[PDB]
RNA sequence: GCUUGUGCUGUCUUCGUCCA
């Protein structure tokens, strides 16, 4: 259990900068965040 | 009005031009020379009215092979357009709406009464016929 | 719709007849089992009351 | 109803186009049938 | 669902080099260059510039698949010259041509305005 | 006045440097 | 539904010429002449304005759902 | 160096279906009964009826990968207007003095009919045809 | 219905398209289908590094 | 339906949601890309993978035991392009030659000498196709009793994998027996044969991409002289049918043995009308130029035939329902627009217009009747054929 | 509208498509091999008439059994400054060189059908089984297997 | 050696002639101007209220296609190359639209002139939506009746047409060479006579027609290329041409740098 | 001191898709 599951998040670095998302899966640093407009889920490190 | 049983006893002209007695692009009409004279009793209002709703959408159906007309009559009911103008207040199981419907550039006169110009179900695309890269075979 | 069914199917009820002129569409018909049994009214057709 | 300006303009355009079509198409058809008759 | 990101056509990954050169040992003095995140725009320009050089005996390119943004070039030169030097000369020559073309266009635009 | 009211000889002077039955003018409300 | 911003084939901005087109048709110009006046030369752009159906006018006749 | 030389007069030019390829028939001025049928490229070497051509056949151009010729080097081809390279796919040892040689220049076909004396040396795998006008 | 023919696991279905740049014995497979389907590979000393990379 | 409907392929992971096939395997699968779907099965064991890769693989299935001939060939625009590129008057410059040579995976890095060396180096399309053919292949075919100089560029001769003459088309790279594919399969094995498919497809696809090929409305339009000839043929046939009608109505008709007077009359009228359509179509097909696109497709053998040209340009012909002319569904007539007891060709289902010219409403209805017959026949015979196949298999 | 159905094989960007001398690129490229066997001459006639109508600002009348002929449409198209049979000179997008063949080019009315690849794609490794037979269930929605 | 001659010049279109250049160079210039010249376009849309009859993604797509002024977009940075947190003034421009219908009758049109620039780079001429005149209303975005309001906040970013066609500065580039077909690069389809069945090119009077007795010249190459560049208003035509040349030069210099660094 | 939960109906009917 991480305190960041099912919470609104924003991406600050990389090719998806400034996109609003929701954290769905968080095992080891590679948070899985669904994107509000593109109907897809992408992996991303917690640093971003 | 005449039904199928009364049609067996009448003589119908196809067009009003048929009531009065060498181009390589114009279609050729029957001579009907077996009889010396003809006494028509009725005349068709327009020959294109023998088609239904789905076949009235086809442009130039008399230049097509008939199975392709049947295939288009089947497929035209699966095209995506605007089924009703109140789709926002309706709650249907499924519904598809096209962003930018366009009316066709080639239309038939029967499309006037089918409201196809007001609720069209397609778009005019610029089409080339070419073997470009082998990805359209 | 013509209720003849699937059993004992024959070409003759499914055929486009001469008397169909001006009353049912010669083109619109479903593909497959209901070919020729399901018909569609022509544009100027009517049904007696 | 309080119709919009664009809709009223389109209605006027439709009436004008219907009248123009009813004149021109009928005249062209008459010219074509008389030419086909005189041949 | 399976559509790749559109920025992958031109953004170079960190672990993917822009340019990979391997020799073609079948014939003497030939190399195979693999260009990443490029297409016909650079390939055709380089090919038809190189094809006019007297010391270049073979030059060609192919885009293997349109769904992947890369092309591969084959270049063969004379004994005296090395193919990489010919490629550098071609790049410099096209840059000079574009420079004088831009100068003349600016001159003519200023004249006509 | 219009092109019809023009004299036929002056109409002959209007030379491009006839309508056809199959080119309709577009509509928006149709009929039925 | 509403006039597209760009031509599908080439991308010329045609979304600023709908009201002028309706005005020109009101004045009595033919559709081809009206399209010529709006400087739409390629038939790809002429198709966009000539075949557009304005469905938003029908959608706006329903009462708003929020006030 | 060269294997055969002669001078021919064109009896017929048959264009046929093609726009760029013509079939010419010729007979040697010096030695009759030596016929020549040949397909040529019209655009780069047009020929008319009753023209005189100098046809030469050689197995080499000297005096494996092809390359554009440097201006400095020189070859037999510099003296002629039209040069082709083909393969011999049939050497017919027919009658007492009737020999037919069939060559194919990438699909452009040639048949040289003649006597054994002249065409004895044409039993090669590849041949160049050099034409001057 | 259940002995001479049955429904099976490890199978996929989708629309087919043409590809001029594929070999005769090749088939193009979508990435989602490749992620869904699997093959059980036995861990040996010839492939342990590649398999643990896959597991990571 | 047969064992070539299940073949083992090699996986290539690609974007987008479709399965992708080489176009030469669409014939054994009987598949096209207008909405078809196909299934995929993954083996789960080493033994099962070996069975798939050594027994069911696509190269091993090129030649079928049913007719001892290949089931896979060059098709569609590759066939059209290989016909267009191997014509006698096709020449290629050095730069395009270098590109096409680099496109060949099996090319050995040695550029062949050009067919013409002076004044300008030009290669032919036969050389570029011969690059894709493996060495050691010999093939020889004779068409119409042609000689070894091949004036019409027909026949075929390949020596050591090099084309000497002959336009490469359906008779050489199709699926028929004795062609190039069968020879390469027998001589070099399945792997080289599959590489031959890939090489030919890549070279021809590049050349066709940079050459182009289209079709338009003008390709179905015959000149005025041919249209006059076709009209004269159809009118003469109709006069002949009128004479036959008069003879049958005055008891002056010869009776075919084993058949009644009505049956003989119907057969003779049908034979006359069929000959009329064939003559008009032959005139139309002889009129066409070499640059005609429909003619190019028909001559390549990739799509279309003589009847398609005949119906598009000259005459659709006689419409048959159940092997006979249009019956009298009304009281002694076919439609209420004719009079009673009318045996003229137009009254009983002869379409004298072409598709380009346009059908009249009577012809339209008769043609629709014939098409409905076709659809019913297919959708009815399918179940009987399936049952027969199941009983044979069991 | 003539029974010519198909699926997208690939998509190309603006600069990769072939173009005409005035810069027009197609929205759609279809194969020539679809035409001769199916004999859909009405497709080509519709394309020609739609080209004329879009150039002149009219709607073409495509009612069956009329007096319209291909030659009248061709004369109208020729008077507008185009080739009378609908052909155009086109250029290769990759190289900028002219194509040796001319391309039939014009507007055609297409429609999008309800069958999309993302509503049909389906794979199963393992999953739910039937209670009675313990075999995979049927249907893509239920995560079923193939038969 | 290369020469440029300008035939017609305007803010939104230039018609020029290129001579003494290769065909590949002209085609690469055309492709670069079509797909690789960077502009500014709306990329992120935050919707605070939308009670119109149009879907949210419909309006977002329409907003993406609005051409914005991109004159100084060369000094801006790419969003993925900016080290800033979220969006800053050096990699984005913020626009805001707020529309509403007042009254219980009639309809209100929402135009692109209603977009107001709120923030962006300091003293750079980027961000404002393009307008033909001072009295022009712009592109029609939506229509509103009573009690319907639209309130959005848009973010404009820098990009190229390879990622999405909304970033393309050009609409259509006419391109043509050899009007009299002296190089025989095309083979003309005909019924009776090819000469009188094909319309003449618009540049046919710029070149001397071939003499009847002339023979085919196999040594000739395409030399003169005619092209017209039409822009959407986001950039001027000369700006598009110069930036296309600069983009091609930068790509070539990057190739040269990779080559030299390879050692 | 606080810890993340572990699955699915049946039977008919109709309308469709790709072959045939
Ligand atoms: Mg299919
Ligand atoms: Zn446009
Ligand atoms: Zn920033």
């Amino acid at each position: 259990r991480d305190p960041t599951l099912n919470k609104t998040v924003k991406i600050r670095q990389g090719g998806y900068k400034g996109k609003i998302g929701i954290v769905k899966e968080a095992n080891g640093d590679r948070f899985r965040v669904e994107l509000h407009n593109p109907n897809k889920t992408i992996p991303i490190p917690c640093s971003f | 009005y005449v039904d199928g049983e009364e049609e067996e006893t009448i003589m119908i002209a196809m067009t009003p031009e048929d009531l009065q007695t060498n181009d390589t692009a114009k279609r050729i009409k029957p001579e009907m020379s077996t009889s010396s004279h003809h006494t028509f009793t009725h005349c068709e209002i327009h020959p294109s009215m023998i088609l239904g709703v789905a076949a009235s959408i086809i442009p130039f159906p008399d230049h097509n092979q008939s199975p392709r007309n049947t295939y288009q009559s089947a497929m035209g009911k699966q095209a995506m357009g605007v089924f009703l103008t109140n789709y926002n207040v309706r709650m249907d199981t499924m519904a598809n709406i096209l962003y930018y419907p366009q009316k066709p550039l080639a239309k038939t006169q029967a499309m006037e009464y089918l409201k196809f110009r007001e609720l069209p179900a397609g778009q005019n695309a610029i089409v080339a016929i070419a073997c470009y890269s082998g990805y359209n075979q | 719709n013509t209720p003849i069914g699937r059993d004992g199917k024959l070409a003759k009820p499914r055929q486009l007849h001469n008397t169909h002129w001006g009353l049912v569409c010669p083109a619109e018909t479903p593909e497959g089992q209901a070919c020729g049994l399901v018909k569609n009214l022509s544009l100027l057709s009517g049904i007696s009351i | 109803v309080v119709a919009s300006k664009a809709s009223s303009s389109m209605l006027k355009i439709d009436q004008r186009n219907k009248k123009l079509n009813n004149r021109f198409i009928r005249k062209a058809e008459m010219a074509a049938v008389e030419k086909r008759k005189l041949r | 669902m399976n559509a790749p990101d559109r920025f992958e056509l031109f953004i170079l990954p960190d672990d993917v080099p822009k340019l990979k050169i391997t020799p073609d040992s079948r014939v003497p003095n030939c190399i195979i260059i693999k260009f990443e995140r490029e297409d016909h725009t650079l390939a055709n320009l380089l090919r038809e510039e190189l094809a006019l050089y007297p010391d270049v005996t073979f030059v060609a390119y192919k885009v293997e698949h349109p769904l992947f943004a890369n092309f591969v070039m084959r270049l063969q030169t004379e004994e005296g010259t090395r193919p990489k030097q010919a490629l550098e000369r071609a790049c410099a020559s096209i840059i000079n041509k574009l420079k004088t073309l831009d100068h003349k266009f600016n001159e003519e635009w200023n004249i006509k305005n | 006045l219009a092109i019809e009211n023009l004299h036929p000889d002056d109409r002959l002077l209007l030379v491009d440097p006839s309508p056809v039955f199959f080119l309709r003018r577009p509509q928006y409300v149709s009929d039925g | 539904m509403i006039i597209p911003v760009r031509c599908f084939s080439c991308g010329k901005v045609v979304g600023d010429k709908w009201d002028a087109y309706l005005r020109l048709l009101e004045e009595g110009k033919q559709e081809g002449d009206a399209l010529d006046e709006l400087k739409l030369k390629r038939y790809c752009c002429r198709r966009m304005v000539l075949t557009h159906v304005d469905l938003i006018e029908k959608f706006l006749r329903y009462n708003p759902l929020e006030k | 160096s060269a294997l055969f030389d002669d001078i021919f007069t064109v009896q017929t030019v048959d264009n046929g279906r093609y726009n760029k390829v013509s079939r010419i028939i010729g007979i040697s001025t010096t030695n009759s009964a030596i016929k020549l049928t040949l397909d040529i490229n019209n655009e780069m070497f047009p020929v008319s009826q009753d023209d005189s051509l100098t046809v030469t056949l050689a197995n080499s151009l000297s005096l494996k990968s092809w390359r554009p010729p440097k201006p400095t080097d020189k070859s037999l081809a510099d003296d002629y207007d039209y040069v082709m390279f083909g393969t011999v796919y049939k050497f017919e040892e027919g009658d007492e003095d009737k020999i037919k040689v069939y060559v194919s220049f990438g699909g452009l076909l040639m048949c040289l009919e003649g006597g054994y004396k002249s065409l004895a040396s044409l039993k090669q795998d590849n041949l160049y045809i050099l034409i001057r006008r | 219905g259940n002995l001479m023919g049955k429904r099976v696991d490890f199978s996929a279905r989708t629309v087919i398209s043409g590809d001029p740049n594929l070999e005769l014995d090749q088939v193009g497979v979508p990435i989602s289908i490749a992620k869904t389907l699997s093959y059980p590979e036995t861990v040996t000393q010839y492939n342990i590094h590649r398999l643990t990379e896959y597991v990571r | 339906l047969h064992k070539m409907s299940m073949m083992a392929h090699r996986v290539k992971v690609m974007p987008y949601s479709t399965f992708r096939l080489n176009l030469s395997v669409t014939s054994p699968y009987n598949a096209d890309f207008d909405g078809d779907e196909m299934n995929l099965h993954v083996p789960q064991s080493e033994e099962t993978r070996a069975e798939l890769s050594q027994l069911c693989a696509v190269p091993l299935q090129i030649v079928s035991p049913q007719s001892n001939k290949p089931v896979m060939g060059i098709v569609q625009d590759t066939l059209c392009g290989v016909r267009k590129m191997t014509l006698r008057d096709t020449f290629i410059e050095y730069e395009q030659v270098m590109n096409m040579l680099f496109w060949v995976p099996s090319w050995d890095g040695v550029v062949p000498q050009p067919a013409i060396l002076k004044p300008k180096p030009l290669w032919t399309g036969k050389q570029l196709l011969s690059i894709a053919i493996p060495s050691g292949i010999h093939l020889q075919r004779t068409d119409g009793g042609n000689s070894l100089l091949s004036p019409k560029d027909n026949g075929m001769l390949i020596v050591d994998g090099k084309v000497m003459f002959g336009v490469v088309d359906k008779k050489t790279v199709g699926s028929g027996g004795g062609g190039l594919i069968h020879t390469v399969m027998r001589e070099k094995g399945p792997k080289i044969c599959a590489e031959l498919f890939g090489n030919i497809q890549k070279v021809v696809n590049y050349w066709l991409l940079h050459n182009g090929f289209s079709i338009g409305i003008g390709d179905a339009i015959a000149d005025a002289s041919t249209m006059k000839e076709i009209t004269h043929a159809i009118s003469s046939a109709k006069e002949q049918v009128q004479e036959i009608i008069y003879k049958a109505q005055h008891n002056e008709l010869e009776l075919k043995p084993g058949m009644t007077l009505r049956e003989s009359f119907e057969g003779e009228v049908s034979r006359t009308l069929n000959d009329a359509r064939d003559s008009a179509g032959r005139s139309a097909e002889m009129n066409l130029k070499d640059l005609n696109n429909v003619k190019q497709m028909v001559s390549a053998g990739s799509k279309g035939s003589f009847i398609n040209i005949a119906q598009m340009s000259a005459c659709v012909g006689q419409q048959m329902v159940e092997g006979k002319r249009i019956a009298f569904g009304f009281a002694d007539r076919s439609l209420p627009h004719f009079t009673k007891d009318d045996f003229s060709p137009e009254s009983k289902g002869f379409v004298e217009n072409s598709y380009l010219r346009g059908l009249t409403p009577q012809e339209f209805f008769f043609h629709a009747m014939a098409g409905r017959e076709g659809l019913i026949d297919t959708a009815v015979k399918t179940a009987e054929t399936g049952y027969i196949q199941r009983r044979l298999v069991k | 509208r003539h029974g010519q159905k198909g699926t997208i094989g690939v998509t190309y960007r603006h600069e990769d498509m072939p173009f005409s001398a005035e810069g027009i690129v197609p929205d759609l490229i279809i194969n020539p091999h679809a035409i001769p066997s199916r004999m859909t001459v009405a497709h080509l006639i519709e394309c020609l008439l739609s080209k004329v109508g879009s150039i002149r600002g009219y709607e073409g009348d495509a009612t069956p059994f009329t007096d319209l002929t291909v030659d009248a449409v061709s004369n109208l198209l020729r008077d507008n400054g185009y080739q009378s049979r609908g052909f155009e000179v086109m250029y290769n997008g990759h190289t900028g060189k002219k194509l040796m063949a001319q391309v039939f080019f014009g507007p055609t009315y297409y429609q999008r059908l309800r069958h999309m690849v993302d509503d049909k794609i389906h794979a199963r490794a393992r999953g739910p089984v039937q209670v009675l037979t313990r075999q995979p269930v049927e249907g893509r929605s239920r995560d079923g297997g193939l038969r | 050696e290369p020469k440029v001659n300008i035939i017609n010049a305007q803010d939104d279109e230039v018609e020029l002639m290129l001579s003494d250049v290769n065909l590949s160079l002209a085609n690469s210039l055309r492709r670069t101007m079509l797909a690789e010249v960077p502009t500014l376009a709306i990329d992120l849309v935050e919707i605070k209220m939308n009670t119109s009859v149009l879907a949210d993604e419909f309006i977002s797509h329409r907003l993406g296609l609005i051409p914005l002024v991109s004159e100084d977009v060369e000094e801006m940075k790419y969003s993925r190359d900016c080290t800033c947190e979220d969006y800053c003034d050096e990699c984005s421009v913020v626009l805001e639209l707020s529309a509403r219908h007042e009254g219980e009758e009639g309809t209100t049109d929402v135009y692109s002139s209603s977009l107001i620039k709120v923030s962006g780079p300091g003293n750079l001429n980027v961000g404002e939506p393009v307008r033909r005149d001072d009295y022009d209303q712009g592109i029609l975005l939506c229509k509103l009746r009573n009690h319907q309001e639209l309130n959005i906040r848009c973010i404009a970013k820098k990009g190229i047409a390879k990622e999405h066609a909304k970033w393309s500065p050009c609409s259509a580039i006419a391109f043509e060479y050899d009007p009299h077909n002296k190089l025989k690069h095309t083979d003309f389809w005909f019924e009776v006579d090819a000469k009188k069945e094909w319309p003449d090119s618009k540049y046919a009077t710029w070149e001397e027609p071939p003499k009847p007795g002339e023979v085919f010249d196999y040594k000739a190459k395409p030399n003169r290329f005619y092209m017209t560049v039409e822009t959407t208003g986001s950039l001027k035509a000369n700006q598009v041409f110069s930036r296309g040349i600069k983009t091609l030069q930068e790509k070539l210099a990057n190739v040269l740098f990779e080559l030299e660094n390879s050692r």
